[PDB]
This record gives structure tokens, C-alpha cells and sequence, in this order.
């Protein structure tokens, strides 16, 4: 198959810097047989530019693309901070038609620190089976974010995971979601749950906690 | 109808108007590109023998190329077919093989080079012959330009 | 405009046979331009190409694909269909169903669906269970928990509150089924007024539930 | 539908039988003239550094042209070439550089 080599693998820039995103063929292939895409998170893919170098209906002229053979290229000139999504390029040429593992676009703002929330395990679910404390970071800024929990001011291990976003395509920013699973019988023993979170963008590390609804 | 011979060729279309490099397996079959298989069969690009005997075996694979000076890229290229067969021993034979190189004048802007090679060998039962090659990226499939084929040759 | 539906089961046991199909909505397939295609995308990396159809009804599919599959035209019935063969673990992903401007001028995929996430396993569909987790400016969302398979949508006061929502990826339990939060941050003198109702709904189980957050 | 003299029209070919017209399949094969084809004519798939310029359909192949800034003459078939920028001293340039042919510089 022919094999589409998108380098590099993620790009950071401020908005109004200049992004150059390349697609190297391993046969070179028409140029009527390569087109580029975007794919914001959550989305379907969908289509920036066609032919090597013409734009989809609707696309604005900050996108262009160049190239023939083998090399190809896209580029977004001024960036805004919608255009921080996933590109990816396909190649009509022959056949399996294919496509680059992609590069991804990421934003560079301005370290903004998380507003740390922390939720009991609602009455309702300990009713039945499980009791979940939910730890919560808020629109931050940048990528790195440590979480720790502390019970009866013991540390965890293994009895957590958690998830993030992609920056926010109006903002910049990423959030956080730690959860904490130990069963409503051995719950009901320890009195204090702490949310301990340290970040780059904070003085020292930041804690949330609870009395077990005193 | 009752000969043993066989034309399997590039798919991909037609023109405007332990072993040395890798098996080529992307040939096809029944007429179309103008293939044909008679009392011989296929097995991912390598021609099964049924019938024991002397068969002229023959390829044509075509290179064609455009190229750039880059940063990192010494432009020498070999470009060599292999015709192997397997038979009842554990590693490949190479039958045959033809070579070439590209042009060296960093003038060079194309390059277009086919190679047809062929001749007789003794297979045995359930012998399964196969083509290979070198920069494979660079070949061409076009139907015409690039194919495999064997006789027997009674 | 020009719209496709991802209609088809989120579930399918290994070694059976997966299907889905594409609805057209606005302009119909017949019109003898562009080939309607299959693409999935193989757990957060590539897309891959399986194999388009045109409205003659003669298709075009990825090699690799050892023909497991076959993909279909109906015009009376406004619908392209694929289906996959034998399937397991590397057969898990994302289906879209796409139409591709064939050289109808372009060479590319102008129109998409939105596409369902296709998980293989012999597993039992599970339900989600609902908790809302209970609230300057406040943060307040529910948690959908132990469901299965993983396609989940969540909204807020059904599409009437979109700002300051954060629903995060779902996250695959030592249990075998999926949790999933979603909250929102709204400001702290509004827990009293036009309040929070989270709708999760999920469709391999026909679940469809809304939940009230509050103090 | 059925033969017409022995012949199917474009786009059908005929059938082992010799009875039936069978259709070329869809941007993959083709048949133009009518004809008495066991199999369709296969599609061209534009070479590198072509453009794409229609598509192969069921009546027509697939069109290639040179791409912009190249050409193709009739006894160099097989790579587009690149077209000429400047012309010698002496000689002055009449005749821009078309899909075609060259640049054509005179005296």
C-alpha cells in the first residue's frame, strides 16, 4: 500500500505563528489524489482541501496546500484557536485509498490554573453497592497535572483513574476528572477524603476535602 | 485447453492513450489486464506446478521514478528482479536475476527502466515459483508494463 | 442540506458478522457521480479505508480486507450498507459512512456522518446508571456509570445549556463496563433559578434518562 | 439488454455464451465502441505527476493530462517533461509553455 508519512507528529503555537504540516507519499502519486483533512474532537473528519492545494467549500484562506511526487505540504498562516484540532492526509493514487497517522495541532496560551471542585458520592448510589467521590479541575492549562487522595491521611494506589479533554476549541484549555472507586462498606469506616492537586501554574498544591457529610 | 501455461499480471490498471528483496503478490486473474491460468494455480503471487517438467519462466517489472536531491539521500539505485522457487526445501532458490542502476548525473530528472528476464528450469510437483523485487515502491503495475508468466515447454 | 445516519448495532460477538447502514437525507444516491464509502478509525490513530459503492451497485474494497466484506445500494430505500465478516479486537472502531465526490469533480470526502462506535465482544449490553453529583460560580454534573456498550451522549436541560460544559471521555472500569462524568460550572446565585436537569441516553440499551442536580 | 448483431453497445460487454450484454462496473472498467468483449477494458489511474482531469466512467476512460509547468510530446509518452524557463542568448521566445508542447524559442 502506498504509505503517507505525516510529519511531525504534534505542533505547539501560539495563535498568529505559522504552521507548516507536511505528507510524504512512500510512491509519489497524482496531486488529484491527495487531499487534506480536519478533525475536531468528537467529530467526523471532514474535508479542508482537495487536489493538493484547493479548498473545500467554506474553508477560509488562512488553509492552503502545495506539493506534488511525494512531498506534499498544508499550511495555516495565521492561526486562529478553532484550528487546533487533528489533520490528516488520504491519497487516491492506488489503492487501498490511504491515509497519515495525522498531526495534531495544539495550542500555546498562557498557564492558566485549575479551579479544584470535590463531589460526595450522592446518597443514591450508596444505596446500592459503591460509593464514588468525583475530584474535578477546571478550564487550565498546560498538559502536566498531579492527583493524589487521601484517606484517614493514608495515600492511594491503584484505586482511581481518570480523564481529560482536548483544549477547548473557544478557550485553550484542558480539564481533568479523577474518580475514586472503594466499595459504600469500606467507606463507611474512614472519616476524611482529600483531593490533593499540584500544578505548574499554582504556588504550592491546592486540596479539596470532606467529613463524610458533617 | 489441456497446456500447461499461465500470464498473470499488474492490477492496477492500464496506460494513458531468507529471500533478496519482497515477493511481489499483488498479481490477478481472468482475462481483463489479459491474465490467464491453465493447469497451474495461484497462492498470494507465486505460481503453483502441477505438472512436473521443463517450464520457461519469465517476468517483465518495470521502475519508473522521478527524484530530487535531498539532505540526507545518495541517489544510486539498484534495481534488481528475482525469480525464487520453493520447493521441498526449507529456504528459497533464486533462479534467475537481472540488475540495473539509475543514471548518476545529478541531471537526472526520470527514470525509466523495465526489465524483462526468462528461461528453463526443471520444477517438480508442487513447485511454487515467485517474482521479488527491489525498490518495489518504484515499480509501476500498469498491466501491460509489469507481469509474470511460465510455459511448459515439452 | 446533504445529511447520512449511522443507523446500526453498537454490539457484536466475535466471529459474527458486524452490520450498520448510512441513510440519505436531501438529494439521493441515484445520479451516476459518487461512490458511497465506509471509513473506520482503529482506536484514537489511523482511518482506514474499507471499500466504497456506487449507484450501479458495483463496489471497490481494501485488499487487506480479505473480503470479509460486501457493501450495498438500495435507491428505493435511500441506503448503502456494510457489513464485515468473522470479526474480533482489531474490527473494534468507529465506522463512518461518508460520500466521496468519486471525480464528480474533487477526489475526497465533502459530506459524513457522524458515525457509531462499534465495540466486538460477546459481552451482554448493560444499561447506565445515573447519579447526579450534588453543587462566584459553582460545579455541578452527573456521573453515567457501569454501562456498556460504549457509545453514551449526555446534554444539559436538553441542548438549553451548553456553556461551561466538560463531559469526559469515558473510562474502561476493572469491571469490564464504562463510567463517564459530565459536568458544568454555572454561576453560584443561579442555584435556585432555570435549574439543571442532565439527559443520558445510550442507545445499545435504549436508555433515554434525564436527572435533576441540586443542593 | 440483448445483442445488437452480434455486438454490445458501450459500457455492456458480452458474455461467454455469446448470448447476453453484461455492464462494465463503475469508475473500474470500460468499453467505448460497441464491441464483442469477454471483459471490459480496465481503467487508467492518472501516473505521478499528472493531473487528474475526468473520470474514468463506463463509456470513457479516465482523461490524464501533463501537470502545470510540464509536457508531453508525441515520441515522450511516458514522463511528463519539464518545460523550459529561459531560451538561449540570441534567441527570442514565441509560444508559452502548454500541457503539450515546450516553449518555443526563436532567433
Amino acid at each position: 500500500e502506498i504509505v503517507l508519512t505525516q510529519s511531525p507528529g504534534t505542533l505547539s503555537l501560539s495563535p498568529g505563528e505559522r504552521a507548516t504540516l507536511s505528507c510524504r507519499a512512500s510512491q509519489g502519486i497524482s496531486r488529484s489524489y491527495l487531499a487534506w483533512y480536519q478533525q475536531k474532537p468528537g467529530q467526523a473528519p471532514s474535508l479542508l482541501i482537495y487536489g493538493a492545494s484547493s479548498r473545500a467549500t467554506g474553508i477560509p484562506d488562512r488553509f492552503s496546500g502545495s506539493g506534488s511526487g511525494t512531498d506534499f505540504t498544508l499550511t495555516i498562516s495565521r492561526l486562529e484557536p478553532e484550528d487546533f484540532a487533528v489533520y490528516y492526509c488520504q491519497q487516491f493514487g492506488s489503492s487501498p485509498w490511504t491515509f497519515g497517522q495525522g498531526t495534531k495541532v495544539e495550542i500555546k496560551r498562557t498557564v492558566a490554573a485549575p479551579s479544584v471542585f470535590i463531589f460526595p458520592p450522592s446518597d443514591e448510589q450508596l444505596k446500592s453497592g459503591t460509593a464514588s467521590v468525583v475530584c474535578l479541575l477546571n478550564n487550565f492549562y498546560p498538559r502536566e497535572a498531579k492527583v493524589q487522595w487521601k484517606v484517614d491521611n493514608a495515600l492511594q494506589s491503584g484505586n482511581s483513574q481518570e480523564s481529560v479533554t482536548e483544549q477547548d476549541s473557544k478557550d485553550s484549555t484542558y480539564s481533568l476528572s479523577s474518580t475514586l472507586t472503594l466499595s459504600k462498606a469500606d467507606y463507611e469506616k474512614h472519616k476524611v477524603y482529600a483531593c490533593e492537586v499540584t500544578h505548574q501554574g499554582l504556588s504550592s498544591p491546592v486540596t479539596k476535602s470532606f467529613n463524610r457529610g458533617e | 485447453p489441456q497446456r500447461v501455461a499461465a500470464h498473470i499480471t499488474g492490477t492496477r490498471g492500464r496506460s494513458n492513450t531468507k529471500a533478496l528483496g519482497r515477493k511481489i503478490n499483488s498479481w490477478e486473474s481472468s482475462r481483463s489486464g489479459h491474465s490467464f491460468l491453465s493447469n497451474l494455480h495461484l497462492r498470494n503471487g507465486e505460481l503453483v506446478i502441477h505438472e512436473k517438467g521443463f517450464y520457461y519462466i519469465y517476468s517483465q517489472t518495470y521502475f519508473r521514478f522521478q527524484e530530487e536531491i535531498k539532505e540526507n539521500t545518495k541517489n544510486d539505485k539498484q534495481m534488481v528482479q528475482y525469480i525464487y522457487k520453493y520447493t521441498s526445501y526449507p529456504d528459497p532458490i533464486l533462479l534467475m536475476k537481472s540488475a540495473r542502476n539509475s543514471c548518476w548525473s545529478k541531471d537526472a530528472e526520470y527514470g525509466l527502466y523495465s526489465i524483462y528476464q526468462g528461461g528453463i528450469f526443471e520444477l517438480k510437483e508442487n513447485d511454487r515459483i515467485f517474482v521479488s523485487v527491489t525498490n518495489e515502491h518504484l515499480i509501476d503495475m500498469d498491466h501491460e508494463a509489469s507481469f509474470f508468466g511460465a510455459f511448459l515447454v515439452g | 442540506q446533504v445529511q447520512l445516519q449511522e443507523s446500526g448495532p453498537g454490539l457484536v460477538k466475535p466471529s459474527q458478522t458486524l452490520s450498520l447502514t448510512c441513510t440519505v437525507s436531501g438529494g439521493s444516491i441515484s445520479s451516476g457521480d459518487y461512490f458511497w464509502s465506509w471509513i473506520r478509525q482503529l482506536p484514537g490513530k489511523g482511518l482506514e479505508w474499507i471499500g466504497h459503492i456506487h449507484n450501479s451497485g458495483t463496489t471497490y474494497y481494501n485488499p487487506s480486507l480479505k473480503s470479509r466484506v460486501t457493501i450495498s445500494v438500495d435507491t428505493s430505500k435511500k441506503q448503502f450498507s456494510l457489513r464485515l465478516s468473522s470479526v474480533t479486537a482489531a474490527d473494534t472502531a468507529v465506522y463512518y459512512c461518508a460520500r466521496d465526490r468519486g471525480g464528480d469533480y474533487y477526489y475526497g470526502m465533502d459530506v459524513w456522518g457522524q458515525g457509531t462506535t462499534v465495540t466486538v465482544s460477546s459481552a451482554s449490553t448493560k444499561g447506565p446508571s445515573v447519579f447526579p453529583l450534588a453543587p462566584g460560580t459553582a460545579a455541578l454534573g452527573c456521573l453515567v456509570k457501569d454501562y456498556f456498550p460504549e457509545p453514551v451522549t449526555v446534554s444539559w436541560n436538553s441542548g438549553a445549556l451548553t456553556s461551561g460544559v466538560h463531559t469526559f471521555p469515558a473510562v474502561l472500569q476493572s469491571s469490564g463496563l464504562y463510567s463517564l462524568s459530565s459536568v458544568v460550572t454555572v454561576p453560584s446565585s443561579s442555584l435556585g433559578t432555570q435549574t439543571y436537569i442532565c439527559n443520558v441516553n445510550h442507545k445499545p440499551s435504549n436508555t433515554k434518562v434525564d436527572k435533576k442536580v441540586e443542593p | 439488454s440483448s445483442p445488437s448483431e452480434g455486438l454490445c453497445p458501450p459500457g455492456h460487454h458480452i458474455s461467454e455464451d455469446g448470448r447476453d450484454c453484461i455492464s462494465c462496473k463503475y469508475g473500474q472498467d470500460y468499453s467505448t465502441h460497441w464491441n464483442d468483449l469477454l471483459f471490459c477494458l480496465r481503467c487508467t489511474r492518472c501516473d505521478s505527476g499528472e493531473v487528474e482531469l475526468s473520470p474514468c466512467t463506463t463509456t470513457r476512460n479516465t482523461v490524464c493530462q501533463c501537470e502545470e509547468g510540464t509536457f508531453r510530446e508525441e515520441d515522450s509518452p511516458e514522463m511528463c517533461r519539464k518545460c523550459r524557463t529561459g531560451c538561449p542568448r540570441g534567441m527570442v521566445k514565441v509560444g508559452d509553455c502548454t500541457p503539450w508542447s515546450d516553449i518555443e524559442c526563436v532567433h
